């Protein structure tokens, strides 16, 4: 069961992470029965 | 879920992964309604000494 709880919240910090306390809720409860070991997020390229 | 208890409109505002609420005794004291999605509380029905 792969759960994915998420929140969102306004900051005006530049460099680091904020202090402070925020509660995440869960978002998407979703059936995909696989063996996860290891993971690597997607970044966006800019060209010009 | 079943149960038996005075059911009276509520306050509470559930977050949309929530279906029911829990008390010390974890009874659901308020539930969402499946078809109008509108919470209400379940204050029991009254208990007295004869
Ligand atoms: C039927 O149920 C859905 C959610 O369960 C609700 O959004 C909808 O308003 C209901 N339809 C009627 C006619 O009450």
């Amino acid at each position: 069961y792969f759960k994915i709880y998420s929140k969102h919240t306004p900051i005006n910090l530049v460099r680091d992470l904020p202090q402070g306390f925020s509660a995440l809720e869960p978002l998407v409860d979703l059936p995909i029965g696989i063996n996860i070991t290891r993971f690597q997020t997607l970044l966006a390229l800019h060209r010009s | 879920l079943t149960g038996t208890g005075v059911l009276t409109e509520s306050n509470k505002k559930f977050l949309p992964f929530q279906q029911f609420g829990r008390d010390i005794a974890d009874t659901t004291d308020a539930v969402r309604d499946p078809q109008t999605l509108e919470i209400l509380d379940i204050t029991p029905c009254s208990f007295g000494g004869v």
